[PDB]
C-alpha cells in the first residue's frame, strides 16, 4: 500500500536473501584465508563477483523508494546505507579504469621488492624482511637507505596513479551529492533526522582539531623526550631544536613508536613484566589463551562463547602442507557462525590479540537480534575500540596475577608503571599525530586546497608542524611518500584509529567508572563487575540502530568525543615526562637545523 | 515437510504411548500447552493430530499460542485455546549439507495472517505494491517461498530444528486414542480389589 510498507517488505526480502549471499561469499573468503590453494580462489572470486552484483541490483532497486516518505528511523537508516550509488554513477569506462588502477596498486604494494644497487641477486620484500630491519637497526645510513629506496620506488611508480585516484575518487563523490571523496568518508559519522544528536561533516574536523590541540603538549613532551634518548643513541644527528630524522622513528612510515621501547627505556635496571616463560613454563596452549579469555568474558557478564566457534575456528598454524594467512582476524561469517583466524605463538602480543579478536567475536555477537544491513558499528571507530578496552584490561598487571600468570609477590611500584606507561604512549598516543597529519592532507587534496604541483612541500611543512618529523633529504613532485602506506593504497579511510584511540579512553573511563575502581586508570581491571557488562551490553546490542553521539551517551554520558580520558590516563606519565624535560627544550622547530 | 506445506497425520484408533516421548533425551524443546504431560499417559482422546515441519533454533518461539513471528503470522498459526504439546530437537545432522540444502521453504509474505490449523500451499506472486504483478517477480512483486540454507557450520540459533505440534481434541464421537494400560501380577485365592476390563 504505502511507501513505508514496501520499503519495509524490500528491505525484508533484502535482508533474507543478502545473509546467504554473504554467508556464501563470507565462507569462500575463510576457505581461501585457512587454505590458499587456487580452486578457493576461484570460488572467492566467483562468490565475490555474485556479491557485488547482487549490492548492485539492491542499490538499483531501493531507489525507487522515496527517502522523504518514510518515518520510521531503522528503516530510513537501511533504505540511506541501500541507495548509494558507490562506484555506479560513474561512467563505465572510468569505473573500469579506476578498479583497474586500485588492482595495480594493491600488486605494486603486496609484491614491491627493493633492495641495495649493486647486490641485486636477491632483494628483500617490506612485510617478510624490511619492517624487521626498520624496527631492530641501530645503524644510521642502512635505515635511510631503506627508507630512501623504498620511498622512491614506490613513490615513483604510484604518483601518475595516484593523480588519476585523486581525480578519479573526486569525480564520483561530487557524482554523489558530496563535496569531496573526503565529505565521503567524513559521511560516515553524519547523523541526520534525530533530534538533537545531529551531527555534521563539517563537524568532525573541527572536533578532530579541538581534540589535538588538547593532544599537543603531551605528544611535544614525548616528542622532546624521544628527541633527547635518540641524541644519546645518534650523538650527532639529532639537534636540539629541531625535528627528529624520519628513518629513526622505529617504524616504515612513523605509524608506531613502540619499536624504540629499548631505547627510551626510563629504568633499565627494573625488569619487566614479560610473561612468556610463565606460560612457556606451564605449557599453555592457544586454546587454553582463548579459553582464559572466555573465562575474563564471562567474568564481566558477557555471553560465552559458541560450540561452532571452537569446532570451527583456526587457532593455531596448520602446518606446512597447508598454507594460510598469519594475520589475526575476526570473522563473522553470518548465521550465528563466529571463528577466529589466528596462527597464535606462546607471546604476550598474541594473548592480547586474542583478547581483542574475542572482543571483536563479542561485538559481533551482540548485534545478531537487528537486521542485516545494520550489522555493524555505530562508526568504524566503535568496532576496533571495544576489542582495544580488552587489549587494555588484560593487559594489566592486576590481570595477569588474577589468571596466575604473574608472580604474586612482584613489587607494583612506580617505576614499572612508569615504562608500561611510557610503552604504551608511544604505542597509543605517537599515532596520533601522524594520522591526523595524514587524514587532513588527505582531505586538503580531495577538497583542492594543495595543488597537484604543490603536494609534498605542503606536506612536508605539515609534518615539522605536527608529527616533528624532518625530511632527511628534500623532495620533489616526482616522490609520492604518502601512498607507500597500507591503508591510503588501497582505498581505506585511516580516521578510524584517531577515533578508536578516543573511544577507547572513554570508554575504559566509562567501564572503570563503573565498576568502581579506585586507584589509577592504568590500573583498572573490569573483570568480576557485572554492571559494567551490562552497561556495555547496552551499547553492544544496538549495532547501527541507533546513532554512535546516543551509543557514547549510552556509555560515558557525552554528546560528543572527548579527549580527557587519554589525558587522565597518562598523567603520571605526564607528571614525569614535565619532570624530566627541565634541562631539556620541549617543541620543535620547523626550520632545517638537524640534517636537509 | 516445509513448516508451510506442513505434514499433517491424523491419528486414530491405537495406544499413544507418551511416556516414551516424555523420558527421552533426544528432544530439546517438549513445551506442553493446556494439558500437562504427567497426565497425558492416562487420559484418552478422539483423534490426535501430528503437524510435522522443520523451522530455525530461534523460530521454536513462534510455535505457541498468542505469539507472532513470520512462521505465525504467515506458516503455521495455532489457536489461543490449544490443548498438546509442542516438541522440538535439533537436526543439524541430517538437514544440514555443506552446500546448503534447500530443500525446506518458508513462507515470507501473505496478504492476511493465517487461521489456525490453516496450511497455504499457494505460489502465486505477492503484491506488496498498487502495480499487478502478472506472474513476474519484478519491482513490488516478490515470491512468497524462501529457502533456509541449512549448514551444518551455523549457530544454534540457525540450526535446523524438527517440530511435532500434538493436537488433542475431544469429540462426540467415542474415544478411541487412549493411553496404555497398565496391569499388576494377579493374585488369587485372598480378597482383593479387581478391575478387570474397568
Ligand atoms: C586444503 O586444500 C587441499 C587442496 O587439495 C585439500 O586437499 C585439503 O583437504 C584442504 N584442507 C582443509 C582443512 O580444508
Ligand atoms: C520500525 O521498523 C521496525 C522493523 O522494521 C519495527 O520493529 C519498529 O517498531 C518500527 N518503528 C516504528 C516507530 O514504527
Ligand atoms: C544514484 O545515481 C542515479 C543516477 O544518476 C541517481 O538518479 C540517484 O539519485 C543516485 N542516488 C542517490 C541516493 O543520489
Ligand atoms: C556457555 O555457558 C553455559 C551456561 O554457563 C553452558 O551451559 C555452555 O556449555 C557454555 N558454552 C560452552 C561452549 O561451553
Ligand atoms: C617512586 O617513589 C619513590 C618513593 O615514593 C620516589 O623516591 C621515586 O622518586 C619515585 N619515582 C618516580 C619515577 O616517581
Ligand atoms: C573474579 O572471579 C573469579 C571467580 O570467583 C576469581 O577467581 C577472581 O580472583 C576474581 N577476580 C578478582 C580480581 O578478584
Amino acid at each position: 500500500s504505502t511507501i513505508e510498507e514496501q520499503a519495509k517488505t524490500f528491505l525484508d526480502k533484502f535482508n533474507h536473501e543478502a545473509e546467504d549471499l554473504f554467508y556464501q561469499s563470507s565462507l569462500a573468503s575463510w576457505n581461501y584465508n585457512t587454505n590458499i590453494t587456487e580452486e578457493n580462489v576461484q570460488n572467492m572470486n566467483n562468490a565475490g563477483d555474485k556479491w557485488s552484483a547482487f549490492l548492485k541490483e539492491q542499490s538499483t532497486l531501493a531507489q525507487m523508494y522515496p527517502l522523504q516518505e518514510i518515518q520510521n528511523l531503522t528503516v530510513k537508516l537501511q533504505l540511506q546505507a541501500l541507495q548509494q550509488n558507490g562506484s555506479s554513477v560513474l561512467s563505465e569506462d572510468k569505473s573500469k579504469r579506476l578498479n583497474t588502477i586500485l588492482n595495480t596498486m594493491s600488486t605494486i604494494y603486496s609484491t614491491g621488492k627493493v633492495c641495495n644497487p649493486d647486490n641485486p641477486q636477491e632483494c628483500l620484500l617490506l612485510e617478510p624482511g624490511l619492517n624487521e630491519i626498520m624496527a631492530n637497526s641501530l645503524d644510521y645510513n642502512e635505515r635511510l637507505w631503506a627508507w630512501e629506496s623504498w620511498r622512491s620506488e614506490v613513490g615513483k611508480q604510484l604518483r601518475p596513479l595516484y593523480e588519476e585516484y585523486v581525480v578519479l575518487k573526486n569525480e564520483m563523490a561530487r557524482a554523489n551529492h558530496y563535496e569531496d571523496y573526503g565529505d565521503y568518508w567524513r559521511g560516515d559519522y553524519e547523523v541526520n533526522g534525530v533530534d538533537g544528536y545531529d551531527y555534521s561533516r563539517g563537524q568532525l574536523i573541527e572536533d578532530v582539531e579541538h581534540t589535538f590541540e588538547e593532544i599537543k603538549p603531551l605528544y611535544e613532551h614525548l616528542h622532546a623526550y624521544v628527541r633527547a634518548k635518540l641524541m644519546n643513541a645518534y650523538p650527532s644527528y639529532i639537534s636540539p631544536i629541531g625535528c627528529l630524522p624520519a628513518h629513526l622513528l622505529g617504524d616504515m612510515w612513523g605509524r608506531f613508536w613502540t619499536n624504540l621501547y629499548s631505547l627510551t627505556v626510563p629504568f633499565g635496571q627494573k625488569p619487566n613484566i614479560d610473561v612468556t616463560d610463565a606460560m612457556v613454563d606451564q605449557a599453555w596452549d592457544a586454546q587454553r589463551i582463548f579459553k582464559e579469555a572466555e573465562k575474563f568474558f564471562v567474568s564481566v557478564g558477557l555471553p560465552n562463547m559458541t560450540q561452532g566457534f571452537w569446532e570451527n575456528s583456526m587457532l593455531t598454524d596448520p602446518g606446512n602442507v597447508q598454507k594460510a594467512v598469519c594475520h589475526p582476524t575476526a570473522w563473522d561469517l553470518g548465521k550465528g557462525d563466529f571463528r577466529i583466524l589466528m596462527c597464535t605463538k606462546v607471546t604476550m602480543d598474541d594473548f592480547l590479540t586474542a583478547h581483542h579478536e574475542m572482543g571483536h567475536i563479542q561485538y559481533d555477537m551482540a548485534y545478531a537480534a537487528q537486521p542485516f544491513l545494520l550489522r555493524n558499528g555505530a562508526n568504524e571507530g566503535f568496532h576496533e575500540a571495544v576489542g582495544e578496552i580488552m587489549s587494555l584490561s588484560a593487559a594489566t598487571p592486576k590481570h595477569l596475577k588474577s589468571i596466575g600468570l604473574l608472580s604474586p609477590d612482584f613489587q607494583e611500584d612506580n617505576e614499572t608503571e612508569i615504562n608500561f606507561l611510557l610503552k604504551q604512549a608511544l604505542t597509543i598516543v605517537g599515532t596520533l599525530p601522524f594520522t591526523y597529519m595524514l587524514e587532513k592532507w588527505r582531505w586538503m587534496v580531495f577538497k583542492g586546497e594543495i595543488p597537484k604541483d604543490q603536494w609534498m612541500k605542503k606536506w612536508w611543512e605539515m609534518k615539522r608542524e605536527i608529527v616533528g618529523v624532518v625530511e632527511p633529504v628534500p623532495h620533489d613532485e616526482t616522490y609520492c611518500d604518502p601512498a607507500s602506506l597500507f591503508h591510503v593504497s588501497n582505498d581505506y579511510s585511516f580516521i578510524r584509529y584517531y577515533t578508536r584511540t578516543l573511544y577507547q579512553f572513554q570508554f575504559q573511563e566509562a567501564l572503570c567508572q563503573a565498576a568502581k575502581h579506585e586507584g589509577p586508570l592504568h590500573k583498572c581491571d573490569i573483570s568480576n563487575s557485572t554492571e559494567a557488562g551490562q552497561k556495555l551490553f547496552n551499547m553492544l546490542r544496538l549495532g547501527k540502530s541507533e546513532p554512535w553521539t546516543l551509543a557514547l551517551e549510552n556509555v560515558v554520558g557525552a554528546k560528543n568525543m572527548n579527549v580527557r580520558p587519554l589525558l587522565n590516563y597518562f598523567e603520571p606519565l605526564f607528571t614525569w615526562l614535565k619532570d624530566q624535560n627541565k634541562n631539556s627544550f620541549v617543541g620543535w622547530s620547523t626550520d632545517w637545523s638537524p640534517y636537509a | 515437510a516445509s513448516v508451510y506445506a506442513w505434514n499433517r497425520k491424523r491419528i486414530s484408533n491405537c495406544v499413544a504411548d507418551y511416556s516414551v516421548l516424555y523420558n527421552s533425551a533426544s528432544f530439546s524443546t517438549f513445551k506442553c500447552y493446556g494439558v500437562s504431560p504427567t497426565k497425558l499417559n492416562d487420559l484418552c482422546f478422539t483423534n490426535v493430530y501430528a503437524d510435522s515441519f522443520v523451522i530455525r533454533g530461534d523460530e521454536v518461539r513462534q510455535i505457541a499460542p498468542g505469539q507472532t513471528g513470520n512462521i505465525a503470522d504467515y506458516n503455521y498459526k495455532l489457536p489461543d485455546d490449544f490443548t498438546g504439546c509442542v516438541i522440538a530437537w535439533n537436526s543439524n545432522n541430517l538437514d544440514s549439507k555443506v552446500g546448503g540444502n534447500y530443500n525446506y521453504l518458508y513462507r515470507l509474505f501473505r496478504k492476511s495472517n493465517l487461521k489456525p490449523f490453516e496450511r497455504d500451499i499457494s505460489t502465486e506472486i505477492y503484491q506488496a505494491g498498487s502495480t499487478p504483478c502478472n506472474g513476474v517477480k519484478g519491482f513490488n512483486c516478490y515470491f512468497p517461498l524462501q529457502s533456509y540454507g541449512f549448514q551444518p557450520t551455523y549457530g544454534v540459533g540457525y540450526q535446523p530444528y524438527r517440530v511435532v505440534v500434538l493436537s488433542f481434541e475431544l469429540l462426540h464421537a467415542p474415544a478411541t486414542v487412549c493411553g496404555p494400560k497398565k496391569s499388576t501380577n494377579l493374585v488369587k485365592n485372598k480378597c482383593v480389589n479387581f478391575n478387570f476390563n474397568g
